[PDB]
């Protein structure tokens, strides 16, 4: 029945700003009775703040909550690397409802990824399947690019790349490509290849290895 | 205060799903008990909540296909939801809710917000079936590097459904770990590969093994991960 609007969809800061995290009802809270939660990757809500105001035990005193009937609040003083997340608003005040959310995001300098790449194990190679995989390890920004190259061959439709989430520590990213042969094919080719291609890179990097050796 | 929950995990279409939570805390006749639902990628959302009383409250649009139940001998609460779709895929999620009061001229929830949490039950709803997955070795290269780091993991291949939990060391070293989310190959099981950063000098004097767990087909693996030499 009361719907919660939050603003903005998106947000993102540098280190140490100030956030304002807005949250709008389609019809009065009652006395004071609202919640903001924390949501990190891979984990469970946390309890902020509650009753519009209350810090939570455990939670650090840059978080602030205000406001009343309409129009509700967050405030957080001095932002940090680790207060990336995806904050939600709750009334309780009926039957809980929930905000559509509001992700924060941190900005920083331009980082350059670390480059590592995995040959297929002997024991894979029994399936008859080789998974060669390109590790890009704690690069800011996340436009990134990767090529595979066989035996100088550029290859593609035979890979995925996964990337994870804004670090908790440094905020940056880090992506996986994973080259998907069959055995008889990989066996094939001697020299595998992978070259990488971001901003903190003045020239592409390449990463390789020799089949057997 | 500690929630553990467990639940099937995979379901065919229009099958009932049934999870179920256990409080070991105590207090657990002091306040209500909710779950709570998160679509991947979406918005959290409300379901129900309920007292050792065994009364209960839902919520208005999944009204007609709840079910929540108390067993107050062994101190838990489960959930009933019929008819599953693919539109009902999410994460499940145990909670502790507000009190429930009992007044002279009123009776309701008061307080009624969520702390703490379970760690979460994803529900994939298909028609598929389940498979265990292989893990296979990410092996140094054992060259002689001209940076101190270096880098070995684990290649978690062909599960379903997910999700596939990863630890190293049995949690004895967190840092510069990395996991990536799984990746849904054309085979249609998923994949994923789980990395870890360390000096160099440690590859030779210091054992690394990853422990993936795969809950839904109740594999569990331990693989030591050494260069090729």
């Amino acid at each position: 029945e009361i719907v919660l609007t939050q603003s903005p969809g998106t947000l993102s800061l540098s280190a140490g700003e100030r956030a304002t995290l807005s949250c709008r009802a389609s019809q009065s809270v009652s006395a004071r009775n609202l919640a903001w939660y924390q949501q990190k990757p891979g984990q469970a809500p946390r309890l902020l703040l509650y009753g519009v105001s209350i810090r939570n035990t455990g939670v650090p005193d840059r978080f602030s909550g205000s406001g009343s009937g309409t129009d509700f609040t967050l405030t957080i003083s001095r932002l940090e690397p680790e207060d990336f997340a995806v904050y939600y608003c709750q009334q309780y005040g009926d039957s809980p409802t929930f905000g559509q959310g509001t992700k924060v995001e941190i900005k920083r300098t331009v980082a350059a990824p670390s480059v590592f790449i995995f040959p297929p194990s002997d024991e894979q190679l029994k399936s008859g399947t080789a998974s060669v995989v390109c590790l890009l390890n704690n690069f800011y920004p996340r436009e990134a690019k990767v090529q595979w190259k066989v035996d100088n061959a550029l290859q593609s439709g035979n890979s995925q790349e996964s990337v994870t989430e804004q670090d908790s520590k440094d905020s940056t990213y880090s992506l996986s490509s994973t080259l998907t042969l069959s055995k008889a094919d990989y066996e094939k080719h001697k020299v595998y290849a992978c070259e990488v291609t971001h901003q903190g890179l003045s020239s592409p990097v390449t990463k390789s290895f020799n089949r057997g050796e | 205060v500690q929630l553990q929950q467990w639940g099937a995990g995979l379901l065919k279409p229009s099958e009932t799903l049934s999870l179920t939570c256990a409080v070991y805390g105590e207090s657990f006749s002091a306040f209500s008990w909710s779950w709570i639902r998160q679509p991947p990628g979406k918005g959290l959302e409300w379901i129900g909540e309920i007292d050792h009383t065994g009364s209960a409250n839902y919520n208005p649009s999944l009204k007609s296909r709840i079910s929540m139940s108390v067993d107050t001998s062994m101190n838990q609460f489960s959930l009933e939801l019929l008819s599953m779709t693919v539109a009902d895929t999410a994460v499940y999620y145990c909670a502790r809710g507000g009190r429930k009061v009992y007044h002279a001229y009123w009776s309701g929830y008061v307080n009624n917000c969520f702390d703490p949490w379970g760690q979460g039950t994803l529900v994939t709803v298909s028609s598929a079936s389940t498979k265990g997955p292989s893990v296979f070795p990410l092996a140094p290269s054992s060259k002689s590097t001209s940076g101190g780091t270096a880098a070995l993991g684990c290649l978690v291949k062909d599960y379903f459904p997910e999700p596939v939990t990863v630890s190293w060391n049995s949690g004895a070293l967190t840092s510069g770990v990395h996991t990536f989310p799984a990746v849904l190959q054309s085979s249609g099981l998923y994949s994923l590969s789980s990395v870890v950063t360390v000096p160099s000098s440690s590859l030779g004097t210091q054992t690394y093994i990853c422990n993936v767990n795969h809950k839904p087909s109740n594999t569990k693996v331990d693989k030591r991960v050494e260069p090729k030499s």
